[PDB]
RNA sequence: GAAAUUGUUGAAAGGGAAGGGCAUUUGAUCAGACA
RNA sequence: AGAACUGGCGAUGCGGGAUGAACCGAACGUAGAGUUAAGGUGCCGGAAUACACGCUCAUCAGACACCACAAAAGGUGUUAG
RNA sequence: GCCCUGAAAAUGGAUGGCGCUCAAGCGUGUUACCUAUACUCUACCGUCAGGGUUGAUAUGAUGCCCUGACGAGUAGGCAGGCGUGGAGGUCAGUGACGAAGCCUAGACCGUAAGGUCGGGUCGAACGGCCUCUAGUGCAGAUCUUGGUGGUAGUAGCAAAUA
RNA sequence: UUGGCGGAAAGGCCUUGGGUGCUUGCUGGCGAAUUGCAAUGUCAUUUUGCGUGGGGAUAAAUCAUUUGUAUACGACUUAGA
């Protein structure tokens, strides 16, 4: 259960690539505006990868909201869990990546005693 | 072709392919290294994947050596697994 | 409507029978072009020659090896004409060019299936009267396809068989139609003559 | 047929031409 | 603290929905469905099968039966959309459906009551069946389609 | 130790390592997978066959202006030689692989090459005098060579499991009425 | 009886498209028999199936459908514009649909 | 103990490029939820 | 060739003209539906081998711009005046 | 008016190709039809503009709500952000039950800069927020230093009798 | 099972006889349901094969050696129980 929300739809599914990061190791994946006063790309020719634009942007409504319908919230102690207390439909709580496993099953019950989801229980356990 | 126009050859190497694709496929799936349904038992969707973990319990049940478990991550395993039994002594 | 189509080739354009063939195997449909060798192009005999040899003019100047190959035979003429109106260098032309079979004479087993024409690529339908044209046979036989003769021998002893083959059917479609009509009065009949049938 | 090795020998080859889809004949 | 409080949350209430103005008007059936008609149902467990329907139900449905003694198809729904309407009618009139509602058919190894109401309904349509020369063996047999035939062209 | 991929079972298997190794990487990745898979007898028999010039390594990556041989008729190539270093180090590899399957007390005739992997070592930095007062590297190319034999063990897969089948409604009255009608 | 069918057999042509643009949103089905728009009518709004088959027995079966909807005509010579919920890959053009009789109008 | 680069294994593609865009087939893989 | 003005390109994608600085069309966020422009509808290629009135047969027709050139003429080709 | 001739060389080729001849050519009429990032309608994004809002039993007034129109872009202008080393403050923040780093067709958020999580590896430190500061972000400069390829098991190892 | 025809790519066509089914040409009796209002709702053969029980069959090629009618190397052409 989580608060109400329409269809999450995302206008633009793929990642936006960089030009050539396919062609060469040196030219990473992280988008770049190309800058070439002849570049294709930035000239908007038919057939090359899209660029980045607001008109991607995602519904206000629903901007935030993982699959499951919550907002996440990075958590690392139980007092950070403790102020989604009352935001229980809006936010559900991450535990960061470095938490200890002993400190996350701590977590764990806090957090099945307040009632938050938690993104990802399964995380260090291994018993 | 331009030396045989009547036979098919495009089709027929693509009907070749079909065949030998899926019977190379269902090999493998009859030789179970494809993995299991995901209401199966045997299935991990929704809990975390390790080989070293997999490899520990292997271990321990009791070869695939590619996938190793170094003595340093057997005893780092032991070790959390000792403190998880606590937990659970302290639970019961 | 049929699995596979046997198209008669005798008295049809080249281009227009073509055009028809290659819609036809690109729609999924399955052809079977027959009696290549009396297929008819417009035109006087000697401008389709004349066309023909600008066509065999053209070959790769460095090596003739990888030229353009000029196939002599009235079926390959009439594929040469089918495969510029298909883009068969893709894998949706090639898919769809093996659809088709073409053949010189009526070999089997089409000598025992049914043959139909494309009206709209038929010459007398089509070509208006007075007008010259070209049987693909001759232009082939002019052009260096040796086996002319060996298709006209084989077609008469076709025909002999074929022949022979109608005079029975047309004996028993005989006896049928007299059945049929000696039962033409009954009961039964006159209600099928009330259901047009 | 010609004798039982031909007629083996030719049926054979017509089911695997019709089985790769590879008949200049039929289809 | 992973990752500060927002300076804003959202209320918790979840808000109620519009008054809707839609109203549940009830269903059209098209001239072509009146009781008493030979259907053909299009799909489903009796794809193909003649049956005759008697009854147009509460959940936009239809009520029909094979009859059942004649080609096995009994007292069931099909959808309204589902169905090709012809031309031959039998005269209901001789049949009480009054029984036959959405609460009769709710499921929740077949219930004797059904048994007793496809005889009881089947044995009075038969007397309209037997009326005309061919009605059993044309709904005793399957419709299909032809090599050739056009459904856009087609009477029924 | 760390090896390369391994995939048999370590109790019925046996390793050889040589490293360093001052041999060509190029012709040694072609004389290991010419024992690739291979019975370790018949692998050994082969490798003396080599050296003898009565059969050739089929050289299949490392081969551009390689001569062209009848001897790579039997491997469905052209292009083979003889590499005598890199066999006599693969050779060297394969008795002591062979003495370690003994060690453990494996069958040696069921052994075969389950893994047999080569790769680059440190090149021998080498330098030549050219033309003009130049210098140019005159290098190594060293070998990494490891394999792992096992012993060929009978083990059939036959009736395996299957997977619970997930019928809709429809599906399971179609096989109710399927049996009901005729088994 | 020998034959069992209640769909009309159908030609998968191609998507809709341009001289140089495809749009494989909308496809493009011949149907048999149908020759002008005003027959094409008929089948607006009826279901196609693609129906292929496959090699994993899936879910109890290993033929496969692709379920869609005749949408309108195209041209003067009965094409009808189709849409599917997955569309349809460009491998089948030239392969059998079935558009059934329902939903009826009839 | 990164990348370039390489070996082996598994999968796949390949009829004189490779890569990239949109869409979908197929195979492999994989997350989430209880009127 | 000079002057004066106005448009186009620069900085600019998209539809069409097979192709493309100078042509025709076209108010560039992300999509859906409909309708269109310019150009087209034998096949390649989405779309009438549509309807209709004529003309034309070219032994390398034409599909093409035209108060454009070769162009003024030549012809026992055909048609209408 | 249409047709023919009305010159023009040199690899084999072009109404775009096939091909077309009561045309699939030419002139014209009538329609139907195909199709753009254009037009109409709707949703979503952003900008701009016009209204409204201290009302508290409610939070954030650069916030919220309603309404409408718009959206190309080099130089350049303005604005909002993402990231990095070090500093002041704070979370009595994370950490040997594993910090950082690295690997990962495993996941999620963002239009994007990027951010988050899972697994493996690792073994001792490191983050969020408010600020401060700068040796702060690379695809190039025949860039610098280092490393590594194809070429390629190729050129070659043939002067001075053996 | 009888006989005949088909060599274009015949691999099909026709015909003799018995044997066993079916017959909706016509009239009867019973079954069908619950796949729950649709979901292709799977109805061919396509072959390979672990096997299931009856038949028929009992070679070569390459390397190595050799030849020189050949040859850069492969290849070619010979010879050898």
């Amino acid at each position: 259960a989580s608060l109400p929300h329409p269809k999450i739809v995302k206008k633009h599914t793929k990642k936006f690539k960089r030009h050539h990061s396919d062609r060469y190791h040196r030219v990473a994946e992280n988008w770049r505006k190309q800058k070439g006063i002849d570049s294709v790309v930035r000239r908007r020719f038919r057939g090359n990868i899209s660029q980045p634009k607001i008109g991607y942007g995602s519904n206000k409504k629903t901007k935030f909201l993982s699959p499951s319908g919550h907002k996440t919230f990075l958590v690392a102690n139980v007092k950070d869990l403790e102020t989604l207390t009352m935001h229980t439909k809006t936010y559900a709580a991450e535990i960061a990546h470095n938490i200890s496993a002993k400190n996350r099953v701590v977590i764990l019950a806090r957090a099945k005693a307040l009632g938050i989801k938690v993104t990802n229980p399964k995380g260090r356990l291994a018993l | 072709s331009k030396n045989s126009i009547n036979r098919p050859k495009l089709t027929s190497n693509l009907h070749h392919k079909v065949h030998s694709l899926n019977k190379k496929r269902a090999q493998r799936e009859r030789a179970g290294l494809l993995k299991p349904a995901r209401s199966s038992v045997n299935s991990k969707s929704g809990e975390i994947k390790s080989v070293a973990l997999d490899l520990y319990f292997q271990n321990k049940k009791n070869s695939i050596t590619t996938r190793t478990l170094s003595k340093k991550r057997a005893k780092k395993i032991e070790r959390n697994l000792k403190y998880a039994t606590q937990r659970k002594l302290l639970v019961d | 409507v049929e699995p596979v189509v046997v198209i008669d080739g005798k008295g049809h354009l080249v281009g227009r029978l073509a055009s028809v063939v290659a819609k036809q195997l690109l729609n999924g449909q399955k052809i079977v072009v027959v009696r290549a060798e009396e297929l008819n192009i417009s035109g006087e005999f000697f401008r389709n020659k004349l066309k023909y040899h600008d066509f065999l003019r053209k070959a790769t100047a460095f090596n003739k090896t990888r030229g353009p190959f000029h196939f002599r035979a009235p079926s390959r003429i009439f594929y040469k004409a089918l495969r510029g109106m298909v883009s068969h260098k893709t894998a949706r032309g090639k898919a769809a060019l093996e659809r088709l079979k073409v053949f010189e004479g009526i070999p089997p087993p089409y000598d025992k299936k049914k043959r139909v024409v494309v009206p709209q690529a038929l010459r007398v339908l089509r070509l208006k009267p007075g007008r010259k044209y070209t049987t693909l046979g001759k232009l082939s036989t002019s052009v260096g396809w040796k086996y002319e003769d060996v298709v006209a021998k084989l077609e008469a002893k076709r025909k002999v068989s074929s022949a022979e083959y109608y005079a029975k059917k047309r004996a028993f479609t005989k006896k049928v139609a007299s059945a049929n009509a000696t039962a033409a009065e009954s009961d039964v009949a006159k209600q099928l003559a009330a259901l047009g049938y | 047929w010609r004798d039982g090795r031909h007629h083996t020998y030719k049926k054979a080859k017509l089911m695997k031409q019709s089985k790769k889809k590879t008949s200049f004949t039929r289809f | 603290s992973a990752q500060k409080a927002p300076k804003w949350y959202p209320s918790e209430d979840v808000a109620a929905l519009k008054k809707t103005r839609k109203a549940a008007r009830p269903q059209k059936l098209r001239a072509s469905l009146v009781p008493g008609t030979v259907l053909i149902l299009l799909a489903g467990r009796f794809r193909g099968k003649r049956v005759v329907y008697l009854k147009h139900l509460e959940d936009n449905t239809l009520l029909i039966s094979g009859p059942f003694k004649v080609n096995g198809v009994p007292l069931r729904r099909v959808n309204a959309r589902y169905v090709i309407a012809t031309s031959t009618k039998v005269s209901v009139e001789g049949v009480n459906v009054e029984k036959f509602n959405v609460e009769y058919f709710a499921k929740e190894e077949i219930k004797a009551e059904r048994v007793e109401d496809q005889k009881v309904v089947d044995k009075a349509l038969i007397a309209e069946i037997k009326k005309t020369p061919l009605l059993k063996q044309y709904l005793s047999a399957s419709f299909s389609l032809k090599n050739g035939d056009k459904p856009h062209m087609l009477k029924f | 130790a760390r090896y390369g991929a391994t995939s048999t079972n370590p109790a019925k298997s046996a390793s050889a390592r040589g490293s360093y190794l001052r041999v060509s990487f190029k012709n040694t990745r072609e004389t290991a997978q010419a024992i690739n898979g291979w019975e370790l007898t018949k692998a050994q028999k082969y490798l003396e066959q080599v050296l003898d010039h009565q059969r050739a390594i089929p050289f299949r990556r490392f081969n551009s202006s390689i001569g062209r041989t009848a001897q790579g008729k039997e491997f469905g190539v052209t292009k083979a030689r003889w590499p005598a270093k890199s066999v006599k180090f693969v050779q060297g590899l394969l008795q002591n692989a062979a003495a370690n399957a003994e060690a453990k007390g494996l069958d040696a005739t069921k052994l075969y090459v389950s893994h047999i992997q080569v790769n680059q070592a440190p090149k021998q930095r080498r330098r030549t005098y050219r033309a003009h007062g130049r210098i140019n590297k005159y290098e190594s190319s060293p070998s990494h060579i490891e394999l792992v034999v096992t012993e060929k063990e009978e083990a059939v897969a036959k009736a395996a499991e299957k997977k619970v089948v997930r019928l809709t409604s429809r599906q399971r009255g179609r096989i109710a009425a399927q049996k009901r009608i005729a088994a | 009886a020998e034959s069992h069918r209640l769909y009309v057999k159908g030609k998968h042509l191609s998507y809709q498209r341009s001289k140089r643009v495809n749009n494989p949103n909308v496809s493009l089905i011949k149907i048999e028999g149908v020759a002008t728009p005003q027959d094409a009518q008929f089948y607006l709004g009826k279901r196609i199936a693609y129906v292929y088959r496959a090699s994993k027995e899936v879910r109890g079966s290993k033929i496969r459908v692709m379920w869609g909807k005749v949408t309108r005509t195209h041209g003067n010579s009965g094409v009808v514009r189709a849409t599917f919920r997955n569309n349809l890959p460009a491998k089948t053009f030239g392969a059998s649909v079935r558009i059934f009789l329902y939903p009826s109008n009839i």
